[PDB]
């Protein structure tokens, strides 16, 4: 520490690269996403850390896979946040 | 059908295929899904020669 | 930190300040309710219920599209279980330990760990039973453990 | 745990002032800490302070100067009856001339100098000088 | 010694095989589906062995239909990447399981099958009520066509293997016909319009050599067999196309299925030299103004239909109208991409790898290509 | 009606009656009636600013407040021109309670809910004034004179919806509470 540093107003990601409950306001580090690949032609919305298999109603019947954190998607783009 | 919008940029050709009755929408397909949200997750080590 | 291990750790969920909808969403309060009631039929318990909504459906959480929690919605029907799943999962574990202990009397490590999980039941029971969520005559024993988990 | 919130609070601003700082971060924000620091601000030992808001309990940030030497807590909270007062303030202050024992009374939270003019005893919280 | 090595017996020796125990075991296996750590080969084998046990005990055909649906759905889930094709050994077993499912379902007209039946409405046991089985043959056959399309996007166009996988197209066409007849008797109008689109999609590009052979032999005078006449009453691809398209135009609630049907209808008229019909349908549609806002696969179908209209005008000696229809497509220098037949190597340097991976999935199979050298020569 | 659409607020009053008449008239008119459904107010009020301009206030029964939030911009746009020269904002009215722990006498009547408490109402009022920004942060500063100034960090989208209302919203809150507020747009958005 330079022992005089500001703490009222932090840098956009040089003082918001910190742990999420050590920030001034607590934010998640997760997001939603609007998908719609071909294997299942429907506008699905899915959480980033899936935690469970997300099913498909088309020819496919799998979209995700829950790993140790985020979730590995598949061969279908479909991406957004949106906003959060 | 030009998905790139490049073929008809010349103002001389903009009206070349306009119908005399105004193009009706009864056979027009409207995509309701916002394709701006679909990102192909390239698990990004794909490479090409310099 | 930990209540029967020496450890300390952070992994807690952190909610946003906001709490609108937010805007993008559907299934009015009422839609969410019938979506839930179907799941509880299938043996999906309140913790599982919120997960299976959050992962694949448009909710952030079912506390900002309803004025109630997931459990209170089920309770108003009368379709809530007679003991909390929290208590159930403790008792569910300790029976298998006691089976393994009868099959192997030289697993002193298992015997040790049973003392912890056993005492952790009694502490939890003394929360509910003072709050009039359990009968004031109910106790935990081998016999009552067997019958109540089945 | 964090049995007493106010007691953990003052040690930060005490430690911080010694090293040479002028901004701090104190949590988790009790109303009791606010009215304490209000009285401590009037006399002039600290500057204006900003209360950040969270739903959890909030966080508070303070701007301070070298005028402060030390603020301590006294716990557990004893009673005073305006004849016990003189005995307390002798032990806890560097001088009669300045230093301020704080306390809470039914007439609100205030210094000892004010309480003597209202004829109100009460429960003692901390001190500073 | 430890008992070895009978495959782990699904039931203990002494559990009575009741319908409720089989459904409970099916739901245990189905709750294992898609989990990060389950074997998918074992999930298919465990469902096939549950069919054998269901057929040994005649536990109600509604259960047999429900487990056959879960087998076909687990065969699609065998590949965890929606963007890769199915392996031939698993593809054949999928076509077999779909035929056996259709055989059981044609034997039993009393069974109702659909998406619109909630799991709480599953009459699997009551003979005095219509059996109601939650499973949609349509979305499985729509998925079969998606897996077939991916095989024919990932085999090399010049290898003998392409001709081998194209033999299975006849079995796909037959399954879609079996499912059409079944949904004409029992289906909703929104399921019928979707099967009619799938039947149109495998017929609109095929030139009817039987209709042409029937035009090249006028019936002057040789007498053989009334049996050879009943197999000659094969309904013309043109009359079938006109019936299915008119039903879509009169019953469809979606502007998408209508838009695909009119483009396939125009393509089929244009392929058969029927220029006036193809022209008048194209002009009546006003798609020229509206297609810019339609999805890119429908734009690729429109561009292929516009090339086919230009080739149809050329076959009729209408060189001026042929030139006009082909001018914008060929003068673009991007004809291969506009027709969905590949990417141009000169544009590989300017695109994001994720967009390229989405454009590759939008390519039409090689047996749906129109030769670019034929297009440029015309 | 046009006079008895303001109960618990005193039915006669010239300005308040002249609002109600042409307000319900718009709702009855066929020009928009496919999102206007014959709601009523409960009072109204006109309050100035130090900007030298007036602004009108619309109270509602508050279960009906939710329906107003549906349209809220189109409606306010039309009434910005129809009542022109003044700013227009919706707000809600609550029946705030003294404490039983003692600011007025209790009789063990009921518990006193903590949504019917004082402080929760003054938070809820702020949520409506700048509803289209959907408040991102709140901060407060305390003065040496014991005053308090309440910073509000707003979203960095939907800026111009509130940017010409930015000062005039602050003067509303002053009259209702007795407190001073400032509105800000932050450095960064997450």
């Amino acid at each position: 520490m330079p022992l005089a540093k500001d703490l009222l107003h932090p840098s956009p990601e040089e003082e918001k690269r910190k742990h999420k409950k050590k920030r001034l306001v607590q934010s998640p580090n997760s997001y939603f996403m609007d998908v719609k690949c071909p294997g299942c032609y429907k506008i699905t919305t899915v959480f980033s850390h899936a935690q469970t298999v997300v099913l498909c109603v088309g020819c496919s019947t799998v979209l995700c896979q829950p790993t140790g954190g985020k979730a590995r998607l598949t061969e279908g783009c479909s991406f957004r946040r949106k906003q959060h | 059908a030009d998905w790139t919008g490049a073929t008809y940029q010349d103002k001389r050709y903009t009206n070349k295929y306009s119908s005399q009755f105004g193009g009706g929408s009864q056979y027009a397909y409207f995509h309701e899904e916002d394709e701006t949200s679909f990102q192909l997750v390239d698990t990004a080590r794909t490479q090409k020669t310099a | 930190g930990r209540m029967h291990a020496p450890g300390k750790g952070l992994s807690q969920s952190a909610l946003p300040y906001r709490r609108s909808v937010p805007t993008w969403l559907k299934l009015t309060s009422d839609d969410v309710k019938e979506q839930i009631y179907k799941l509880a039929k299938k043996g999906l318990t309140p913790s599982q219920i919120g997960v299976i909504l959050r992962d694949s459906h448009g909710v952030a959480q079912v506390r900002f599209v309803t004025g109630n929690k997931i459990l209170r919605i089920l309770k108003s029907k009368g379709l809530a279980p007679d003991l909390p799943e929290d208590l159930y999962h403790l008792i569910k574990k300790a029976v298998a330990v006691r089976k393994h202990l009868e099959r192997n009397r030289k697993d002193k490590d298992a015997k040790f760990r049973l003392i912890l999980i056993e005492s952790r039941i009694h502490r939890l029971a003394r929360y509910y039973k003072t709050k009039r969520v359990l009968p004031p005559n109910w106790k935990y024993e081998s016999s009552t453990a067997s019958a109540l988990v089945a | 745990v964090r049995m007493n919130v106010l007691a953990d609070a003052l040690k930060s601003i005490n430690n911080a002032e010694k090293r040479g700082k002028r901004q701090v971060l104190i949590r988790p924000c009790s109303k009791v800490i606010v009215r304490f620091l209000t009285v401590m601000m009037k006399h002039g030992y600290i500057g204006e302070f900003e209360i950040i808001d969270d739903h959890r309990a909030g966080k508070i940030v303070v701007n301070l100067t070298g005028r402060l030497n030390k603020c301590g807590v006294i716990s557990p909270r004893f009673d005073v009856q305006l004849k016990d007062l003189e005995k307390w303030q002798n032990n806890l202050l560097p001088s009669r001339q300045f230093g301020f024992i704080v306390l809470t009374t039914s007439a609100g939270i205030m210094d000892h100098e004010e309480a003597r003019r209202k004829h109100t005893g009460g429960k003692i919280l901390g001190f500073f000088f | 010694v430890p008992l070895v090595k009978e495959k782990p017996k699904m039931f203990a020796k002494g559990t009575e095989i009741t319908h409720a125990v089989v459904i409970k075991k099916l739901n245990e296996i189905l709750q294992a589906r898609g989990k990060k750590g389950t074997d998918r080969a074992a999930q298919i084998e465990l469902l096939q062995l549950l069919v054998q046990i269901a057929s040994e005990n005649n536990l109600g055909e509604g259960v047999i239909v429900k487990i056959k649906f879960n087998i076909i759905a687990s065969l699609y889930d065998y590949n965890p990447n929606l963007a890769t094709y199915m392996k031939p050994e698993m593809w054949q077993k999928c076509l077999d399981c779909i035929n056996e499912l259709m055989d059981i379902l044609f034997a039993n007209p009393n069974i109702f099958v659909g998406e619109n039946i909630l799991e709480e409405s599953e009459n699997l046991q009551n003979v005095d009520q219509p059996l109601r089985v939650r499973g949609c043959i349509l979305t499985l056959v729509e998925r079969m066509d998606e897996e077939f399309t991916k095989i024919m996007q990932n085999t090399d166009p010049h290898s003998q293997e392409y001709v081998e996988h194209l033999k299975d197209e006849a079995q796909v066409c037959a399954i879609i016909e079996r499912v059409q007849r079944y949904l004409e008797e029992k289906g909703t109008t929104e399921e019928i319009c979707r099967v009619y689109l799938r039947r149109i999609l495998h017929t609109y590009y095929k030139f009817d050599y039987k209709a042409h052979q029937r035009q090249l032999t006028p019936p002057e005078g040789s007498s053989k067999s009334e049996q050879d006449q009943a197999e000659n009453e094969g309904e013309d691809s043109a009359v079938l196309m006109e019936r299915l398209c008119k039903y879509i135009y009169a019953k469809d609630r979606t502007d998408r299925i209508r838009t695909c049907a009119i483009l396939c209808h125009i393509y089929h008229h244009a392929l058969h030299s029927r220029w006036y019909q193809a022209r008048d349908l194209m002009l009546m549609s006003h798609l020229q103004d509206n297609i810019q806002h339609a999805d890119p696969p429908v734009q690729i179908l429109y561009n292929r239909t516009m090339v086919q209209l230009g080739i149809c005008a050329f076959r009729q000696g209408l060189t001026k109208d042929a030139h006009n229809a082909l001018l914008d497509i060929q003068s673009s220098g991007r004809a291969k991409e506009l027709l969905g037949q590949g990417l141009l190597l000169r544009s590989l340097q300017e695109r994001n790898q994720e967009q390229e991976k989405v454009e590759r999935r939008r390519q039409v199979p090689f047996h749906l290509h129109i030769n670019l050298e034929l297009l440029e020569c015309v | 009606s046009a006079k008895i659409v303001k109960p618990n607020g005193e039915k006669p009053d010239e300005f308040e009656s002249g609002i109600s008449q042409a307000l319900l008239e718009l709702e009855m008119n066929s020009d928009l009636k496919a999102q206007l459904r014959e709601l009523n107010i409960t009072a109204a009020k006109e309050i100035e600013v130090g900007g030298g301009r007036k602004a009108i206030i619309i109270f509602v029964p508050v279960p009906q407040l939710k329906s107003f939030q549906k349209i809220q911009v189109r409606l306010v746009r039309e009434l910005e021109k129809k009542f022109s020269g003044k700013h227009v904002v919706f707000i809600a009215q609550r029946r705030i309670l003294p404490k039983p722990t003692r600011k007025s006498r209790t009789k063990n009547k009921q518990k006193r809910p903590r949504s019917r408490t004082l402080t929760a109402v003054h938070d809820a009022i702020l949520e409506d004034l700048v509803f289209p920004s959907e408040i991102v942060g709140k901060r407060i500063r305390v003065k040496l004179d014991g005053s308090r100034l309440i910073k509000v960090h707003l979203d960095k989208a939907q800026q111009n919806n509130v940017e010409h209302k930015v000062e005039t919203f602050s003067g509303v809150y002053k009259k209702l509470t007795g407190k001073d507020v400032n509105f800000e747009f932050p450095e960064f958005q997450l």
